[PDB]
């Protein structure tokens, strides 16, 4: 209903941590909870924040993916920044990053790049991966990725990039995502012959 | 055994039953066996006719399986008290088979050519090994 | 199998281990092509993924050991997959494909031309 | 409510009772009721199921009501204990439940009148016809245990209300049930099997003869 009553969500969420039952909960729950409120724009960050201390260290050695993405999904839409836990997700991610789909790694990619996380091995590495499944991308993982804020950096190599390059110009359709990537291949590492043949099919 | 007898003289007949109503009698096969425990042989000849008259209510095949499988294992269990009580105290091919052939009918009452139809069936089922 | 009897059982149960799949979000409050050489690994997602490419997909199911069985939307869809992706990569398990020319009516439909056949032959027997 | 103290009959005032019982929260007031508490109380015979009718009615009283009318609660009980007593010895040719013959039938009485034990709170004591109703129940299902049970409709649907109950003497009973169920050789879905498995859990009961079964049934 977009029912805005945060004074009322308040009191459910201390109760959650006061009883310590934050803990034992499972991760499905967890990634449910935290993406509905990060859906009506949650006002008292500080709950939150203590809420997501609580889960300790046995609980991110084994969660599944599709509760991973949607927790760091969740994080992002709320605007955290939390230091100790993008470290958890950043070293959980080197084990399961093979099982994503290309939905999920499109989320993780701008989920992580608007949250400021800076580890450039893991976002190399998840490139990588996007751009090995890259004949498998349909149009709203182009949108989530190549839309996300400051994808220029993730251009970096030539082998990385190229690969969905093609896909790109072949399957997006709206005019103002070809300008806004036209746009975005001129702040790159890639070579001026590359750039230059890339933007003469994208811009339209 | 009153309840055996009209089975079977109800499949001499080659009779159409009422399958309910065969059910029912499997059903009290078990209120009556409180009193005197059904005997492996006339619970696998119950179990023979209720399949060859098409009854298909699983629970009533259960329970004569559960029979034949309690007399086996009171009589093998039988037998070992008996070794462990005298223990407490302190062709040739054929004269080897006479004793395995004697100890199968001692304990389960019937000819391994018919348990190894009723383990078919069993399987058949789908029944937990 | 008729010793379930319709019994759910713990797969069907209502078990906390159960609704953990159920990711759908918590809102309302209440013919065929046989494919081997896959990882077991190798989602059922992941073959529809890759084998859209070629034609859209109504059933498919893997088994042990890679091998898999999918059915077609339409005759244009298996006719262009019989034969385009074939030996394509995916996941590091190159795909090998065979098509059962041989349908259970298509069986129905070889009988006749046996039987026509076979009466031709007697005919030519007699002679 | 005021004059309908004695200016209704018993039938009538029991049927307007059970109608205002179901109404909401919101048009509910106390005082109404309580006079109808005295009104109804008195009777000398009525049917077994409109008796159920009046227990129907008992449960429906809203919880944030139900701690105001314990007093009427309580005279209710020991009238509807009294007369549940007094019923249960009748023969059948007057409608009494010791003439019964099928499973059903008792299973849809006895389980209103032990769920009607969740209305006092934990520190209070329970009136004394409904702890002596509570035992007439156990004695007349133990008396005829077995045929109850050999019914296609099993009563297995009663076990947990009588564990639901605090007291001991019916938890002998709701063992007994599933004892004779055992040496019945019956067969369960696995959820029922669990449920009794913890139940058997909870209760910390002894028995050994069930214990084989629930074993190899598990």
């Amino acid at each position: 209903k977009v029912f805005k009553q945060d004074r009322i969500l308040k009191q459910c969420l201390d109760y959650l941590v006061e009883s310590n039952a934050a803990v034992k909960l499972s991760a499905t729950s967890i990634g449910a909870m935290l993406n509905s409120l990060a859906a009506i724009r949650f006002t008292y960050h500080r709950s939150v924040k203590q809420f997501m201390i609580a889960i300790s260290t046995e609980q991110w050695s084994e969660m599944d993916a599709s509760p991973l993405v949607k927790i760091v999904s969740a994080m992002a839409k709320l605007s955290l920044r939390l230091p100790q836990v993008l470290v958890h997700v950043g070293d959980r991610l080197l084990d399961v990053y093979t099982f994503l789909s290309p939905l999920d790694t499109a989320l993780v990619i701008n989920s992580l790049q608007s949250i400021g996380y800076g580890n450039d091995e893991v976002l190399m590495m998840l490139m990588r991966h996007a751009a090995s499944s890259a004949r498998r991308w349909d149009e709203v993982s182009l949108t989530l990725l190549f839309g996300a804020s400051g994808v220029h950096r993730l251009l970096r190599n030539v082998e990385v990039a190229a690969p969905l390059l093609e896909q790109a110009a072949g399957k997006t359709s709206s005019p103002h995502l070809r300008q806004r990537i036209a746009a975005s291949l001129r702040r790159s590492a890639l070579p001026r012959a590359l750039v230059q043949s890339s933007t003469s099919l994208l811009t339209g | 055994h009153e309840l055996v007898r009209v089975l079977t003289a109800f499949a001499r007949a080659k009779i159409v039953p009422p399958k309910r109503f065969l059910a029912l009698l499997g059903r009290r096969f078990a209120v009556l066996n409180k009193r005197k425990k059904l005997g492996s042989l006339p619970s696998y000849r119950a179990f023979v006719n209720l399949y060859k008259m098409g009854h298909d209510q699983m629970n009533t095949f259960r329970f004569l399986a559960d029979c034949i499988l309690e007399t086996i294992d009171s009589n093998i269990k039988a037998e070992k008290k008996r070794l462990r009580l005298a223990q407490l105290q302190s062709d040739p091919h054929l004269l080897q088979n006479l004793r395995a052939r004697e100890r199968f009918k001692r304990l389960t009452e019937l000819k391994p050519s018919m348990f190894t139809k009723l383990l078919l069936v069993l399987a058949r089922f789908g029944a937990p090994h | 199998n008729p010793w379930n009897d319709g019994d759910a059982g713990w797969r069907g149960a209502a078990t906390g281990a159960r609704a953990n799949r159920g990711r759908g979000g918590f809102r309302r409050g209440r013919q065929r092509v046989q494919v081997s050489g896959l990882s077991d690994e190798t989602t059922w997602h992941t073959l529809k993924d890759h084998l859209r490419q070629a034609g859209e997909v109504t059933f498919c199911k893997v088994f042990s050991g890679g091998r898999a069985v999918v059915e077609f939307v339409t005759p244009e869809d298996a006719a262009r997959a019989i034969t385009e992706l074939q030996a394509s990569e995916l996941e590091g398990a190159t795909l090998f494909l065979r098509e059962d020319r041989e349908d259970t009516v298509l069986v129905n439909t070889r009988r006749k031309i046996r039987e026509v056949r076979d009466a031709q032959l007697r005919a030519r027997k007699e002679e | 409510a005021i004059r309908f103290a004695e200016e209704s009959d018993l039938f009538s005032a029991v049927q307007l009772f059970s109608f205002i019982c179901q109404q909401e929260k919101e048009a509910i007031s106390p005082d109404a009721v309580k006079c109808l508490a005295e009104r109804v109380i008195e009777g000398k015979d009525l049917d077994q199921e409109t008796v159920s009718v009046l227990c129907r009615a008992l449960r429906s009283i809203p919880r944030p009501h139900r701690p105001e009318l314990l007093r009427e609660i309580g005279e209710m009980m020991e009238f509807l204990g009294g007369e549940v007593k007094e019923l249960l010895e009748l023969p059948v040719a007057k409608g009494g439940l010791k003439g019964d013959v099928s499973a059903g039938d008792i299973q849809s009485f006895i389980s209103k009148f032990l769920s009607l034990d969740g209305l006092l709170p934990a520190d209070h004591d329970r009136p004394g016809t409904y702890m002596a109703a509570i035992v007439a129940c156990v004695d007349y299902i133990t008396e005829r245990l077995e045929d109850i049970v050999s019914d296609e409709n099993p009563p297995f649907s009663i076990i947990p209300h009588l564990l639901n109950i605090n007291m001991e003497e019916t938890r002998r009973c709701g063992q007994a049930i599933i004892r004779e169920a055992a040496e019945q050789g019956i067969h369960f879905p696995t959820l029922q099997v669990f449920r009794f498995l913890l139940a058997l859990g909870d209760h910390n009961m002894r028995d050994q003869r069930v214990y084989r079964h629930l074993r190899n049934e598990f």
